Parts: C-alpha cells; structure tokens; sequence
C-alpha cells in the first residue's frame, strides 16, 4: 500500500506540488484526477484485501 | 443579542417526504452574534448575508 | 405553494405541478425487472416458463 | 514481569515486528505506565490502533 | 425622498401592488437576490424570542447587482435592526408530514451536532462513532537558502585608504557577484 | 556532506541540512488523525466528548 502511492497512474509524475509548477490548470485538473482515481483503486483493493 | 436557532430557510423549490436532508447552501448558523440597533438609526452596515428581522409593530422597519 | 416539483428520498424527480392547469401530482416509476426463465430440463420437455 | 516463563518465550521469539520495516506506519507504541508514551506519526497517513 | 433624487439610468421597473414578528434573509449569488419571509406572533420587548420560525421565500429578482450595502430606516418614531452576518456551513433539515421543517441542525457548533449529521439521525445511541479527520493548520512560514556564494567586494571601494581627486574620478568594473 | 537532503522508508522527504548556517535535521510529520466524538446516548443526555 506504501509503494503504490508512488506510481504513475497515467500521469506526468507521481509527486504532489510537481505538476503544478510545470503545468496549466486545466490539464493539472486531470493530471490531479488520474492520480486519485488510481490511488482510490489500489484503496479500495487494500480495504477488499 | 443571540440567534438562537433562527434563520432556517428553504434552500429549494424541492417538496421532500419524512426524511433526513443534508443542505450545504443554508446559511445563519445557530447561536451568533447580532448587532441589534435597538435606539432606530440610519448606519450602513456590511453585507454578503444578512437577518434583518424586525420586533415593532405596525412594519416600523419596511424599507 | 412556492414549491414547484418535489424529489423522493434517493434523489430522483417525484412529483411537480402541472404547468398549465389543475396542478396535481406526476409521474411514479414504471414496471421494470430481470426477467427469468423456468425450464423442466431439455431432455425432459421442450416446454418453458 | 506478570507474565509466566512460557508467556515471557513466546512474546521474546515471535515479537519479531518486521524489524526494518516498523516505521511503515504512524503508532504511539509504549504504555502510559513508563511515563514515555512515544507518539510517532508518518506521512504516508497509516495508523495502527 | 431617496427616490425622487435623480432618474438618470433606470431600468427593470417592477411594482407589485396588491406583537408583529417579520424576519428577512437576504442572498446574493451568480446575480441572484433571494428574499425569505416570516412571520410569528411575540410578546416580549426584550430580543428576538426563541423559536424557529421557518421562513417563506417570496421574491427572487436578480437584478444583477452585486449589493453591498443596506440603510434608509423609517423615521418619525420600539425600533430596532437585529442584523446578523452568516458563513457558509452544512445544515440537517428535517422534513415533518406536510413538507415542514420544524427542526434543523447545524453541524458547526458542537461535535454532537456534527456526529447527529454525519449519521443522519436526531436521536443518537451510545458509543463510539468516527466523524470526520482533524487537521493542523500551519501559522508561520520558513524559507531558507543558500547564504552567500560570491560576496560582492563592496568593503574595498567604500572602505579604502585614500579617494582620488574630482577632476581625476576612477570608476570601477564590480559585476559578477 | 555529500547527502543534501534525506528520504524515508516511505519514499517522503525526512529532513535536510540548512542551506544557510547551522546545518541541522528538517521536518517531522505533524498531528493527525480521525477525530470520533463520544456519546453517551441523546435520550439520555446532552453531553458530548
């Protein structure tokens, strides 16, 4: 669970504060949702398991 | 000098049966602070939400 | 009288008043569902329910 | 200690913990009895009650 | 008197023409001015009486003016304002037979309201019931970096031992630093 | 003095030296957790913990 939060759902980087420095709101807007929706899976296969 | 338990408005035009609703556009929450003029005196006071109730008889206060 | 239509509990359009005249109540859900089949068995019977 | 010789072996060779891997969760380990009661909290936001 | 004043921009001219207790809210959001109205029988002169008095919207012009202020009381006079400011929070409204109210909770100003709204009930039950997660707001602020890589040598041309003459100025050639 | 800054075994930051003078540790995690309100029953009273 600790090193699946540092993975790459589909995103530019898989560090908070990093792709807003670097990238338009907008595209941060879905930067941001890839990233929660991969860690709300690996969640709810931690809370499954 | 203390709301207490007033200002509950309906949020929408929504009829609702018995249940339980949760509101987040509801504004007023209970037991504040008010600043009663009770002399009355012209003062422009602030604004974005408001209670402006009235306690005289008559409509004193309608405008 | 200021309320125009009105939700049930799950968050879905119950009633609301009819606009031109005579405002009463509306629509209610209509019939739906799995539709299952009862079979005796194809070596039995060609039958089915 | 108030624990019996068998009790004492068995919570001295299984208690092992992950040594290493320990700090993988936010804990106040210790007991309000030592006076210490060491709270310890990480980033990740796991907790073990 | 106000009225009278000056016409010189008008626009969306709207009459309607047709103790005491008649409480008001006012609401501005996206140009919208939403008015609430109640009303209940009272008898003490002291404050606003207990109760709860849910309120009737009546009108809900828009105007598209963001209004900032309120003034012009009546005149030649008991007259009081009772105002009260608002901030946004989450209600629990309750909805008795015949669509009212009669009973609201607000979950901002004790931990028991909170835990009546986050489980959706009036009446609670014994126990233990997690709520929600705290939070530590940060006050301060550190900011830190790296001192001095290459000190600008401003010690030797303000303090040195001896400054040439007006007609004979030296200027100097500091970058870099 | 090679190292300039430190991670932890959760792949977060843990501390780093000051960059100006006095070269010390950094941050620690601060308090958190799920507040739970204690009730020892409406009907009965209305005190809360």
């Amino acid at each position: 669970l600790v090193k699946q939060l540092s993975s790459n759902f589909g995103a530019i980087s898989s560090v908070l504060n990093d792709i807003l420095s670097r990238l338009d709101p907008p595209e941060a807007e879905v930067q941001i949702d890839r990233l929660i929706t991969g860690r709300l899976q690996s969640l709810q296969t931690y809370v499954t398991q | 000098h203390t709301s207490s338990m007033r200002g509950v408005y309906y949020p929408d035009e929504i009829f609702r049966s018995d249940t339980l609703y949760l509101t987040q556009d509801l504004f007023l929450p209970f037991y504040s602070n008010v600043t009663g003029f009770h002399t009355g005196n012209p003062v422009i006071p602030f604004k974005d939400g408001i209670y402006f109730a009235a306690t005289e008889k008559s409509n004193v206060v309608r405008g | 009288p200021f309320q125009q239509f009105g939700r049930d509990v799950s968050d879905f359009t119950d009633s609301v008043r009819d606009p031109k005249t005579s405002e009463i109540l509306d629509i209610s859900p209509c019939a739906f569902g799995g539709v299952s089949v009862i079979t005796p068995g194809t070596n039995a019977s060609s039958e089915v329910a | 200690t108030k624990r019996s010789f068998i009790e004492d072996l068995l919570f001295n060779k299984v208690t092992l913990a992950d040594a290493g891997f320990m700090k993988q969760y936010g804990e106040c380990l210790g007991d309000i009895n030592a006076r210490d009661l060491i709270c310890a909290q990480k980033f990740n936001g796991l907790t073990v009650l | 008197t106000m009225i009278f004043d000056n016409a010189f921009n008008c626009t969306f001219e709207y009459i309607s023409d047709a103790k005491h207790l008649r409480e008001f809210v006012f609401k501005n959001k996206d140009g919208f001015l939403y008015v609430y109205k109640g009303y209940q029988p009272i008898d003490v002169v002291r404050d606003l009486p207990s109760g709860f008095n849910t309120l009737k919207p009546i009108f809900k012009l828009p105007l598209g003016i963001n209004i900032t202020n309120f003034r012009a009381i009546l005149t030649a006079f008991a007259a009081a304002y009772f105002v009260g400011y608002l901030k946004p929070t989450t209600f629990m409204l309750k909805y008795d037979e015949n669509g009212t109210i009669t009973d609201a909770v607000d979950c901002s100003q004790n931990p028991l309201a909170e835990l009546k709204c986050s489980v959706k009930s009036f009446e609670i039950d014994k126990g233990i019931y997690q709520t929600s997660n705290f939070r530590v707001v940060p006050s301060g602020d550190v900011v830190r970096f790296p001192n001095i890589t290459n000190l600008c040598p401003f010690g030797e041309v303000f303090n040195a031992t001896k400054f040439p003459s007006v007609y004979a100025w030296e200027r100097k050639k500091i970058s870099n630093c």
